[PDB]
Parts: structure tokens; C-alpha cells; sequence
């Protein structure tokens, strides 16, 4: 139980993680199926017990690196898996290793997922934080006040379009 | 506005942990590498479609503690701070009326549902406290009873009718916001534009998985039943048919999702236009920001989309 | 404004000459088209299950009835490689077409006129625009009016002079603590209240937030002629 193994049963084969669950099978059943014709449960041919089949963890691997002109310090994100193979921090996107989490919120420099973003900042290292959405500037309000400008500024921005 | 981000390992879907299969797949070229680049390019667009729509303002705004908006009650639109999820009573209805292991993996979104509401609330507090000014620089305080006086002038109506009939305007407004709750809670077909976006994707994913069980002219759809049954030089023939069939099923999925990302990228570019001309201002375009003479608009988030509340005269 | 404008044009040279990433929208276009062709030529080196990728190594090596089968696999592989190329370029052309129809909408609405659409022809109150060509694209220089320095004032929707309610024709009332003035909403240009700046409608016992102040008639001092 709780290990990625292979399956060789009387009426079932495959590869995945086996574990006990609360599923209920028929008296003459040997194996179940999910919505898409893929097995996710099986009964022990010898004992009366039903064990779910969770396939082994898999997911893409991605690196969080700043520019090569800055440093070679790099973190790694194992997408969609809890920390198995492992400066470690679990996110809702995966196990991020090589980055130190901080409670201070900043602007998103390098996106990761689930609101998390990284950045190379100060003895410099890579950090991970919940990205901020800008500073709060709750303006005054009342039934009798108004704001009127006294000066202005002529801005000239730029816009590219293929 | 956005779609469900997906990515597919083109090695595990076709060759389910088989050394003989991966060796034959290596000779087909870079079809495997190309498909990951397309889906990876799609998933990045779904994060831009939210920035170009919700992140119209860098500065966050908040309402004052004394909600004196001149007879107008925005309680059903503004967030409930007493809740754990900072969303309004109307957003609660939209987030409830809208209802694998073969290499298929769903990547999460960059911005969470709590992050979207911080933007949606910032635009409400600006449109209420400032109106059209925070969309053109620094926010300027203007009371709400005086906002509508300008918005009434912008549609060819002198501002005498507002101050003389504030009680009627405020009751018609609050009475109308209440009907939106009853309509959304009763009629399920209101969120049909967003429900098709989810069902259309799941139909393609479930069809992608059902294509694995097909034989494609071979002795069987399983690899173990071929390598453990037939000789090497004969299994290579049967395996080559599945690789050609399973690979054509991916290109049909990618080519479809690559077209659906255009219909969604055109709708997101519209919603970004409506979150600027209608919300951060007053539009003179007919029937663009609602039927009738336009006064103002109030956005509300939703799963993979937006919901505008167009006030009209 | 002339010094503000000319100073801003100088910043454009500094931003475009220093940061090359400003034109990432146009460089990603030529890069995607290049990856397709480079991937299209790499497909020629693949066998697609045949004996060899080269035709001469099959025609000058094998017999007709056995070569026709190996030759067919390369055709079926290289033909699908073209369909994947032509299919993608038809989708890329749709994105570039939507961008051109937008740029035509901006060259007509922003350059050839003045746009009242918010955040369409640049952030702020739009005055004019100036196109500049570029490889496979355009570059718009949107001139905009942005108010910067603010000042809190006390306002009111109306003023009661002698029983009649006085609303402003154009602008809004303000107060420096002691006197009431009319001023344009987007620039502080205070003026004295008078019958030319305001108009009458109704009485004072209806409007909410109304105040009491004097409305000057220009024909009053003329009585002392």
C-alpha cells in the first residue's frame, strides 16, 4: 500500500499506487471502472476488501531561472505532484525546490501558478511569494467634497501592432 | 474570457510506458514536440485574457466605511467582508450556477478566484467614488448624486430631472438589482455562454481517452497484448498502426482547441473593450453597453468569464 | 505643453534605443514563422517507419514492388507535415488579420480624428496620434492629457439665491471655505457665479444638498449708469 507498483490480478493488470478505500463491490465482481473506461478500483481475490488504484505521480518539470547575465542560481517546479523526490516549499501547483518563501508580497516578476510568483532579490537568492495587485489608495469620500486638478501633464505613450 | 488550461505528454498518451513503442515513435519526427508548443502557447494566452480584462488598473481602491451613495444600495454588488471569500451576493450565484492519467494534466490558473474579486471590487469602488477619472489618471473624488448628473448630461438630458427625482432613480435602481438575483437564481440558462465553454472542452478530452481503446485496424488496442503475444518483427507492424492512429487523434484535438482559443481571444478582447468604454467611462455607441442610453456599468466576475450590469435610461 | 511634448518624444528615443524588448510583439511573429519552416525541413530527415529518409537509397537499393511500400510511408509522412504547416499558418493569419483590422480602426479613429473611446487610443484623454512604420507592423504615439496635481474642495449640486434653484450650465460649483465659484470639471479655473454660468429650474425646497449664496446679475451695476 502507498507505493508505486505493478498489478497482476486474476482479471486485471496495470501500474499504479494501491490503497484501501470505502468503495463497495458486488459479490461476483473482480474489478471496477471510472467514467472513461479506466480502472480505479479492485477487490483482493483472497480477502474481502476493495482497494482503489491511484496511478503513480507524474507531471511536467520546469525551472525558475533569472537571466543568464545575472546568475546561475535556479529553482525547479514539479508540476502537479507533492514533494516526493526531495529550500523546499509546497504550492497548489507543485513542489518548488530551490526557492525560499517569504511573507512579503511584491509584483509578479516570474509567474508560476496559483497566484505564486518568483523573483531574484537580495547574498542574492530566488524567492517565492503571493503576487500583489498594487498598493491600496482608498480615496476620501463624502457628500460635499470634490477633487479638481490644478495642473496637467502631456503623456506620449507607445503602441505596437503586427 | 478564459479556457481550461491543459497540456498533454505526447509520449505517455501514445506509448504507455513501453520501450519498443518509444523507439518507433522516435522515427516519426517532431510531431510530439510541436503539439506541446501549441498547447503551451494556448495556456499562456488564457493568462493574458484575464490581465487585459481585469487588470485595467494598477491601483487598488476600497469603499469607505460609511456607505452614503445618495440612496443607492450597492450591498448586493459589493463584497461581503464577513465571508472568507471576498465576493458579493451576486457573485455567489454565478459561482454556483456554473457546474486523466494518460498524460492529460490540467495546469492551474495564474490568478485565483480571490485575486479576481480584488480587481472587480477595485473597479466598483472607483466607478462609485470617482466615476470616469480613475480610468484617465489619478482618482478624483466625486459624489454619486453628482456623478449621475454628468452622466445624464452625456445622454442629452439636463441635470434638473435627477436632483428633482433622486428618490425615484434610487428606488428604480435598487428594485432592478433585486430582479437580477431572482432571475439568476431561477433561470439556469443565463450562464449558457460559460457552460458551453466547459462542456465543449470535456467532450474533446473524453473523446481523446476513448480513442485509446480503438484498434485502428490492429489485432488489439493494448500494447501488452501485442508484445507479450506476437514476435518482435510482427508486433512492430501492429504497433505502427496504433501510433499512427493515436497521433492523428491528438492533432485533431489540438487543431480544435487551437480554434476555440481564437473564439475566446476575440471574446476577451471585447470584454476588455467593455471594461474600458462602458465601466471606466460613458459610451455613446448604441446597444454596445446595453440597450438604451448608457449611464454606467458594474462588472461581476464568474467562472471563466465576466458579467456586466449595464444601467440604461 | 510644447516643452512637455518635445520632452516626451525624447523619452521615446531612449526607450526604443535602450530596451530592445519593446518590440516583442513583432519579433515573435517572424520567430514563429521561422520555427515552422525549420521544423518543416527537419521532417525530411525522418524515416516515418521506412528504410531511409532518402529516395535514392530506396530506388537504387530495393526492387519496385518493395520500394513502392517504403516510398509510400515517406509521402504519407511528409504530406501530413505540410498539412500541419498550412493548417497553423491559416490560424496565424487569422490573428494577424484581426490585428490589422484593429490597426486600421486606430489609423482612422485615432489619427484621422479624435477618439472619445476610453483607453482605445492611449491611456488618458486623447488629443491626437502620430503613426510610425515598422517591420511587419505599426507604431502609434498617442498624445494624451493627464491631470496630475489635485486639490480637495467643497462642492454642492445647486445654489439658492432667492427661492429659485440655480444649476450650472457647464462645470460644477466649488468652495475655498468662504466663497463659492464655478470651475470646469477637469481644470481649476474659478469664476464668479452669475446668470450666464447658471440656469434656473424649480425651487429650493426640493433639491438635496442645496446651499444659499448670491447670484450676480451683470445688469445690476448698469442700473447706476
Amino acid at each position: 500500500k502507498n507505493k508505486c507498483v505493478n498489478f497482476n490480478f486474476n482479471g486485471l493488470t496495470g501500474t499504479g499506487v494501491l490503497t484501501e478505500s470505502n468503495k463497495k463491490f458486488l459479490p461476483f465482481q473482480q474489478f471496477g471502472r471510472d467514467i472513461a473506461d479506466t480502472t480505479d478500483a479492485v477487490r483482493d481475490p483472497q480477502t474481502l476488501e476493495i482497494l482503489d488504484i491511484t496511478p503513480c505521480s507524474f507531471g511536467g518539470v520546469s525551472v525558475i531561472t533569472p537571466g543568464t547575465n545575472t546568475s546561475n542560481q535556479v529553482a525547479v517546479l514539479y508540476q502537479g505532484v507533492n514533494c516526493t523526490e526531495v529550500n523546499v516549499f509546497q504550492t497548489r501547483a507543485g513542489c518548488l525546490i530551490g526557492a525560499e518563501h517569504v511573507n512579503n508580497s511584491y509584483e509578479c516578476d516570474i509567474p508560476i501558478g496559483a497566484g505564486i510568483c518568483a523573483s531574484y532579490q537580495t547574498s542574492q537568492s530566488i524567492i517565492a511569494y503571493t503576487m500583489s495587485l498594487g498598493a491600496e489608495n482608498s480615496v476620501a469620500y463624502s457628500n460635499n467634497s470634490i477633487a479638481i486638478p490644478t495642473n496637467f501633464t502631456i503623456s506620449v505613450t507607445t503602441e505596437i501592432l503586427p | 474570457v478564459s479556457m481550461t488550461k491543459t497540456s498533454v505528454d505526447c509520449t505517455m498518451y501514445i506509448c504507455g510506458d513501453s520501450t519498443e513503442c518509444s523507439n518507433l515513435l522516435l522515427q516519426y519526427g517532431s510531431f510530439c514536440t510541436q503539439l506541446n508548443r501549441a498547447l503551451t502557447g494556448i495556456a499562456v494566452e488564457q493568462d493574458k485574457n484575464t490581465q487585459e480584462v481585469f487588470a485595467q488598473v494598477k491601483q487598488i481602491y476600497k469603499t469607505p466605511p460609511i456607505k452614503d451613495f445618495g440612496g443607492f444600495n450597492f450591498s448586493q454588488i459589493l463584497p461581503d467582508p464577513s465571508k472568507p471569500s471576498k465576493r458579493s451576493f451576486i457573485e455567489d450565484l454565478l459561482f454556483n450556477k456554473v457546474t486523466k492519467f494518460n498524460g492529460l494534466t490540467v495546469l492551474p490558473p495564474l490568478l485565483t478566484d480571490e485575486m479576481i474579486a480584488q480587481y472587480t471590487s477595485a473597479l466598483l469602488a472607483g466607478t462609485i467614488t470617482s466615476g470616469w477619472t480613475f480610468g484617465a489618471g489619478a482618482a478624483l473624488q466625486i459624489p454619486f448624486a453628482m456623478q449621475m448628473a454628468y452622466r445624464f448630461n452625456g445622454i442629452g438630458v439636463t441635470q434638473n430631472v435627477l436632483y428633482e427625482n433622486q428618490k425615484l432613480i434610487a428606488n428604480q435602481f435598487n428594485s432592478a438589482i433585486g430582479k437580477i438575483q431572482d432571475s439568476l437564481s431561477s433561470t439556469a440558462s443565463a450562464l449558457g455562454k460559460l457552460q458551453n465553454v466547459v462542456n465543449q472542452n470535456a467532450q474533446a478530452l473524453n473523446t481523446l481517452v476513448k480513442q485509446l481503446s480503438s484498434n485502428f485496424g490492429a489485432i488489439s488496442s493494448v500494447l501488452n497484448d501485442i508484445l507479450s503475444r506476437l514476435d518482435p518483427p510482427e508486433a512492430e507492424v501492429q504497433i505502427d498502426r496504433l501510433i499512427t492512429g493515436r497521433l492523428q487523434s491528438l492533432q485533431t484535438y489540438v487543431t480544435q482547441q487551437l480554434i476555440r482559443a481564437a473564439e475566446i481571444r476575440a471574446s476577451a478582447n471585447l470584454a476588455a473593450t467593455k471594461m474600458s468604454e462602458c465601466v471606466l467611462g460613458q459610451s455613446k455607441r448604441v446597444d454596445f453597453c446595453g440597450k438604451g442610453y448608457h449611464l454606467m456599468s458594474f462588472p461581476q466576475s464568474a467562472p471563466h468569464g465576466v458579467v456586466f450590469l449595464h444601467v440604461t435610461y | 505643453i510644447a516643452n512637455q511634448f518635445n520632452s516626451a518624444i525624447g523619452k521615446i528615443q531612449d526607450s526604443l534605443s535602450s530596451t530592445a524588448s519593446a518590440l516583442g510583439k513583432l519579433q515573435n511573429v517572424v520567430n514563429q514563422n521561422a520555427q515552422a519552416l525549420n521544423t518543416l525541413v527537419k521532417q525530411l530527415s525522418s524515416n516515418f517507419g521506412a528504410i531511409s529518409s532518402v529516395l535514392n537509397d530506396i530506388l537504387s537499393r530495393l526492387d519496385p514492388p518493395e520500394a513502392e511500400v517504403q516510398i509510400d510511408r515517406l509521402i504519407t509522412g511528409r504530406l501530413q507535415s505540410l498539412q500541419t504547416y498550412v493548417t497553423q499558418q491559416l490560424i496565424r493569419a487569422a490573428e494577424i488579420r484581426a490585428s490589422a483590422n484593429l490597426a486600421a480602426t486606430k489609423m482612422s479613429e485615432c489619427v484621422l480624428g479624435q477618439s472619445k473611446r476610453v483607453d482605445f487610443c492611449g491611456k488618458g484623454y486623447h488629443l491626437m496620434s502620430f503613426p510610425q512604420s515598422a517591420p511587419h507592423g505599426v507604431v502609434f504615439l498617442h498624445v494624451t492629457y493627464v491631470p496630475a496635481q489635485e486639490k480637495n474642495f467643497t462642492t454642492a449640486p445647486a445654489i439658492c439665491h432667492d427661492g429659485k434653484a440655480h444649476f450650472p450650465r457647464e462645470g460644477v460649483f466649488v468652495s475655498n471655505g468662504t466663497h463659492w465659484f464655478v470651475t470646469q470639471r477637469n481644470f481649476y479655473e474659478p469664476q464668479i457665479i452669475t446668470t450666464d454660468n447658471t440656469f434656473v429650474s424649480g425651487n429650493c425646497d426640493v433639491v438635496i444638498g442645496i446651499v444659499n449664496n448670491t447670484v450676480y446679475d451683470p445688469l445690476q451695476p448698469e442700473l447706476d449708469s
